């Protein structure tokens, strides 16, 4: 069922930096619309960023410009997400999706990411 | 694809990367106009442009 393993989710101090990673269980070894989506509390799903498997194209949302960096590895078949200077509003559950050619949207379990000074 | 050999190209904007159109705004299903070159001073002998 297009298994997608996630890692890196955890607690972080305000304005911190984490090391997130998502790996796909094969997924035809070819994707066209891979991207990261999140669901914030009391809010709905929205776009964050998207990167291309066949090339180095990287797409980022308005609020994640520059600070966030996304890269995909063709050898290990996984995506590494790195970021810096997070804000309290960033608290939300992330998800990594692999869009296959001419097929519906695939999704994974995701991880819980929380930022606060507690 | 392999278009007319003699011609001038000034294309730009994502070429319908995803199902949804770019809608004139970058983001998902949208790619940068041109990927960046930038070989280093010493990166492979027979690899420089």
């Amino acid at each position: 069922e297009v298994q997608l393993v996630e890692s890196g989710g955890g607690l972080v101090q305000p304005g911190g930096s984490l090391r997130l990673s998502c790996a796909a269980s094969g997924g035809t070894f070819s994707s066209i619309g891979m991207g990261w989506f999140r669901q914030a509390p009391g809010k709905e799903r929205e776009f964050v960023a998207a990167i291309s498997w066949d090339g180095g194209a990287t797409a980022y949302a308005d609020s994640v410009k520059g600070r966030f960096t996304i890269s995909a590895d063709n050898s290990k078949n996984t995506a590494y997400l790195q970021m810096n200077s997070l804000k309290p509003e960033d608290t939300a559950v992330y998800y990594c999706a692999k869009e296959d050619v001419g097929k519906p949207f695939d999704w994974g379990q995701g991880t819980l990411v929380t930022v606060s000074s507690g | 694809s392999n278009l007319k050999p003699f011609e001038r190209d000034i294309s730009t904007e994502i070429y319908q990367a995803g199902s949804t159109p770019c809608n004139g705004v970058e983001g998902f299903n949208c790619y940068f106009p041109l990927q960046s070159y930038g070989f280093q001073p010493t990166n492979g002998v027979g690899y420089q442009p």
